[PDB]
């Protein structure tokens, strides 16, 4: 999911 | 944790500093297909400046990877509402979607269904201008809002959510209101939420009528956070 | 008003004593359930409790003192609200279960059938399983069951119409406050309790939402068909 | 309309 990656940087 | 070692005054420059920018929308009279156009795009924009904000909220970086992301899931339009609302309080009767974007209830009737929850959007703005919400307050409402709404789907998020419950308070106690009337707009602010999840509740069901309607094809972040709820 | 004259002991005693009976349902355990028995049993007890909360309501304090279409409108808003919230509460006592009736206790794998409603199951038994956490007092119970009658359709309204509901809203707050000050809690202790519990609000808020969706679902559905008066209520989320 | 009728019977 996009969530994912926009959380992680 | 240093959410919880902070001093409520320190909380409050924590999130003031953490506030989001407001964006423009692009320039250039309505359509449906038009207004739900460049709302659509908005609300996009909006969505990853949000995410990027909660990472800055005190004690939201504590939670696991998918804690953080059952909470955003689950609060995402109460956030964006609330946001919505608050920089529509000094233009009664208008909606300030974005500074080249302020609209009125009779511009949002080109949008099927969105008229309903623009009364109740601005119905949540007169009560704040009513209560004469002050920013300090505003902040620590919508911190709420992101680490209360999906907790009951967990000891330190209501580990989190005391703290500004005590920042509230004092906030309250700066501005020279007695004890009583410290907990009374104490109340008075917790219940707008109320409100704030019941529009939230009536958005989801009006944009997911917007995606078997096709009108504007969603971006692929406002799906994810949409077929979320369920 | 003589509602804004009450004491909070005064206010308590008269919320208490205005409570409505726990209703019995027409279940029978010899059969094994299915998803339109079950329907049936939910639909013609909820129905009863409608009535029994409609009168109830006339006997919260303030509420007599406002015009029919007022009345009306804040019941057509909360009446699931509170129906759920008193599901909750005298299901607070069972783990893992709903008290619908004292012949009526159901887990989440009955609640599993009649499609969808698992999900909501899920949702009142975490509100019922929160409640028993904060060990919730029948004394906060019947304030907070009355701010959600004055509270959630009050934002959905010339001659000064909120001034009054937000000002017994006060009072009620008022009323938690003293309870907790005798329950021996310090005054942050009496704050926070007092969030804690406003912040459920915004979830059985929730619930009932979800729970309105699954009910428009059903009868279009066309399982048990229901009583006229829930389609009353149910019409209103339109 | 029946809540109408319950709230002044
Ligand atoms: C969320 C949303 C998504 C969409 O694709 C189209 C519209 C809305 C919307 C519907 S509404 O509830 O009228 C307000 C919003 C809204 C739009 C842009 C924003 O930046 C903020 C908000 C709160
Ligand atoms: C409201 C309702 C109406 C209906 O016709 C069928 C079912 C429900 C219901 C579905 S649910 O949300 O699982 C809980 C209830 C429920 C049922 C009986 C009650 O006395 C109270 C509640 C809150």
């Amino acid at each position: 999911k996009i969530l994912h990656r926009l959380l992680q940087d | 944790s240093l959410a919880l070692s902070l001093t409520a005054d320190q909380m409050v420059s924590a999130l003031l500093d953490a506030e989001p920018p407001i964006l423009y929308s692009e320039y250039d009279p309505f359509s449906e297909a038009s207004m739900m156009g460049l709302l659509t795009n908005l609300a996009d924009r909006e969505l990853v400046h949000m995410i990027n904000w909660a990472k800055r909220v005190p004690g939201f970086v504590d939670l696991t990877l998918h804690d953080q992301v059952h909470l955003l899931e689950c609060a995402w339009l109460e956030i964006l509402m609330i946001g919505l609302v608050w920089r529509s309080m000094e233009h009664p009767g208008k909606l300030l979607f974005a500074p080249n974007l302020l609209l009125d209830r009779n511009q949002g009737k080109c949008v099927e269904g969105m008229v309903e929850i623009f009364d109740m959007l601005l119905a949540t703005s007169s009560r704040f201008r009513m209560m004469n919400l002050q920013g300090e307050e505003f902040v620590c409402l919508k911190s709420i809002i992101l680490l209360n709404s999906g907790v009951y789907t967990k000891d330190h998020i209501h580990r989190v959510l005391d703290k500004i419950t005590d920042t509230l308070i004092h906030l309250m106690a700066k501005a020279g209101l007695t004890l009583q009337q410290q907990h009374q707009r104490l109340a008075q602010l917790l219940l707008i939420l109320s409100h704030i999840r019941h529009m939230s509740n009536k958005g989801m069901e009006h944009l997911y009528s917007m995606k078997c309607k096709n009108v504007v094809p969603l971006s692929d972040l406002l799906l994810e956070m949409l077929d979320a709820h369920r």
